[PDB]
RNA sequence: CGUACACGGUGGAUGCCCUGGCAGUCAAGGCGAUGAAGGACGUGCUAAUCUGCGAUAAGCGUCGGUAAGGUGAUAUGAACCGUUUAACCGGCGAUUUCCGAAUGGGGAACCCCGAUCAUUAUCCAAAUGAGGCGAACCGGGGGAACUGAAACAUCUAAGUAC
RNA sequence: CCGUGAGGGAAAGGCGAAAAGAACCCCGGCGAGGGGAGUGAAAAAGAACCUGAAACCGUGUACGUACAAGCAGUGGGAGGC
RNA sequence: GCGGAAGAUGUACGGGGCUAAACCAUGCACCGAAGCUGCGGCAGCGACGUUAUGCGUUGUUGGGUAGGGGAGCGUUCUGUAGCCUGCGAAGGUGUGCUGUGAGGCAUGCUGGAGGUAUCAGAAGUGCGAAUGCUGACAUAAGUAACGAUAAAGCGGGUGAAAAGCCCGCUCGCCGGAAGACCAAGGGUUCCUGUCCAACGUUAAUCGGGGCAGGGUGAGUCGACCCUAAGGCGAGGCCGAAAGGCGUAGUCGAUGGGAAACAGGUUAAUAUUCCUGUACUUGGUGUGUGGGUGAUGGAGGGACGGAGAAGGCUAUGUUAUGC
RNA sequence: CGACACAGGUGGUCAGGUAGAGAAUACCAGGCGCUUGAGAGAACUCGGGUGAAGGAACUAGGCAAAAUGGUGCCGUAACU
RNA sequence: GGCGUAAUGAUGGCCAGGCUGUCUCCACCCGAGACUCAGUGAAAUUGAACUCGCUGUGAAGAUGCAGUGUACCCGCGGCAA
RNA sequence: GCCAUUUAAAGUGGUACGCGAGCUGGGUUUAGAACGUCGUGAGACAGUUCGGUCCCUAUCUGCCGUGGGCGGAGAACUGAG
């Protein structure tokens, strides 16, 4: 009785349309939808932000590759940074060091004194 | 020309109005002429008819007279009793074709 | 050949509509051997269906109402009728072939007669009755089982179904 | 429409103001395949015609693509179109 | 540490490879978890204050199947307030924005008729997962199949097209049989003309296909009539009856059953038409003639089975006869 | 009739048409060609016809196949 | 019901003569096809992905687990793990 | 397994006791029947015996062979493994 509405048929779609990375089906198909997508919301659920302190590896892991040049390395490189001056936080920094033959050494120079 | 009647199958009665579609009635003659396929005549009787009533009536020339608009949809259905399997009875829905073919100057 | 979309098709959902159903309520309420209900088969110039009639066949007559338009649903072609006021609406009357519960007898509609039981009886069927149909309800009789008792022989369903 | 029979038992709605519901011309074996064109209002109308989606088919477009390993994402950095 | 230790299409720790880039006994610094700490955004329980499960602060802070509890939005119709719309709505497609979300909302195209918000009540209310039900559809496949009456072929005709329509010739099939005549049954499907969209497992100017006409003119053909096994109705007799056993009546097999053959004729009919001739029944009567009759019984129809003689038909044949 | 133009099923008469031991093959009469086609000398079966030598050795069993298999004369056992 | 038994019996087992492919082993050919071509044209069947190989492991013989290596596309025919 | 005639030798074990989408079916676990045993009995008895059906046009993958293309083509060769 009750014409089923704006919902079922209205389903099929608001769904499926959001997959801008869709596969073979999973995307032509429903069936394939709510199971492929219901693994979305999950698997990662809340996670992305994996990479932070993920891939991190590098950046505390390159710091003696742009050291280990004009000096010593990680060791005492990181150990002087937060020595003198306003100490610049390791961020956009341990990521330049490798881009670009300068900066890098504007905090070799850094460190290495007042040690 | 146009096209109307037959007892064709519209699914494999096209794909040879397809490389055909493009400009150049000349490059719709040249080709067409081997396709190994039953869609073959049939469809070369129009486009090359096509472009007749083209050049007396309906004013133009055939040096840049090209293909525009072919689209092949149509039936009807009916029923036919084709006898198959070792013995059986079983009604075809066969259905038509429909090959359009425009060669207007472009 | 993978996927998205565009134009066209296939298909038919959906949205809207719907001369239909479903349900409730009020009123009203039997037909027939003066042979009904039902069915069969006819009937309109053409009509294959439906409906109306039925061989005066979607028609005839009277009165009243009504009205110019009319000749059923199909708004076709042909064509007719109406002011000697039709069509249409209501009531009533006339007629109403043959077969047909018909019962004379037989019979898958066809051929010849009051058949059978019973009362009265001038015992001559002569005068009469019964013999059918109809939604449920009602009255008088006959009368289960599965089932329930998470088994079962009382009991229970039943005094119901039939 | 099915069963000897008792009995069983579907599907199919709508163009519209009117009428249109595809005239005329070309092609072709052809009243069975239509360009074109005509019909239109709100018929994104033509004889089961209002609207007309999905599965799906054709053409075409965007983009990969005959070394290529597979859930086909995510974040970071490089490539082009 | 070793002897006791032979078997399967190419053998090694994850590999490279390492005297330690092994292993053993320890130790230190890092990468490496959504771990621990820090910055911007929670839940449940308990405590404090509170009408408060509203806030503020405080302790614990946050994985989950089965299962328990709770919030939520899509939805239809009818309240009360109050709005939008052909300077165009609902719906549909694509897209932008917002919410933790369930969703709301906006734009463009289209649609083109109505459709909402607040508070309130309401509904057969919101759905991918019953060898589920019904309809539709894709891949599979343009894959599988057409076989003792195994016969067609060469020219020609007609046609817009003819390998299977028609003509001639040649080459073959069948003969108790695909020949001839019929029952049952089917049923006009027969014939002619005009066509073919539909039917003919190809095509078709062909058809037992579609449409419109025409055709089956008997006394002696069959029905009609009767009867056998048997059955039915009426009277008689049994709680009752659309229930049963003897008599009178009737019904039940195109079997039984009174009567003609021959010939001719039509595009299609016939011992039914026509020509000639023959025969039966009923009624009446001109004549002859001068008796006209259900039902059971008679011959008759029950002429039954087995063996079989002789006669014998047309035909065929001897005859190369006519 | 069997769902269909399904090699299934379905009564009677014509059993003297011609050649033989017959209502058997070939063939007048009569009827019909209405049981989808075209090209190439595979592997690959079902149907079919028998093999040099041996010969059932196969096999549950000689299943299957084959063999004897007209007529006339001679002749013919056990058993009953 | 025990014993035993002429003729007959598509009954069960066995031996001999003759014969035969039935077997030890097997060539081609004939009719109708297969392979290709015109025309006419269904129905069965699929969760997804999918070209692996060598070892190891695993309920100790999985392509899909683990470690490496490797892998060109399509198509025809077969015997079929 | 009794056994016979030969043989220089004429071993063994695994492959879901390899192998039925390859075959054969002779056996066992059907409708008949016979027999014993059990039962009064029908009937029964992993007791026996006579007769008795075992399917599919493989799509993918794998392998055995044959080709078309891709790295511009015709012809003639070489050739790791």
């Amino acid at each position: 009785r009750v014409k089923r509405g704006v919902i079922a048929r209205a389903r099929h779609k608001k769904i499926l349309k959001q997959a801008k990375g869709y596969y073979g089906a999973r995307s032509r198909v429903y069936r394939v939808a709510f199971q492929a997508v219901i693994k979305a919301g999950q698997y990662a659920y809340r996670d992305r932000r994996q990479r932070k302190r993920q891939f991190r590896q590098l950046w505390i892991a390159r710091i003696n590759a742009a050291a280990r040049q004009n000096g010593i390395s990680y060791s005492k490189f990181i150990n002087g940074l937060k020595k003198a001056s306003v100490e610049i936080d390791r961020k956009i920094l341990a990521d330049i060091a490798v881009f670009d033959k300068v900066a890098f050494t504007a905090l070799v120079e850094k460190a290495k004194a007042a040690l | 020309a146009k096209h109307r009647h037959a007892r064709s199958s519209a699914q494999k009665v096209r794909l040879v109005a397809d490389l055909i579609r493009g400009k150049k009635v000349s490059q719709a003659l040249d080709i067409l002429t081997y396709t190994n396929k039953k869609a073959a005549v049939l469809v070369k009787k129009v486009l090359e008819s096509a472009i007749a009533n083209a050049e007396h009536n309906d004013g133009a020339d055939i040096d840049d007279l090209k293909v525009t608009k072919i689209f092949v949809d149509e039936g009807p259905s009916m029923k036919r009793i084709m006898p198959r399997a070792k013995g059986r009875a079983d009604r075809i829905l066969k259905r038509t074709s429909h090959i359009t073919v425009v060669v207007s100057d472009r």
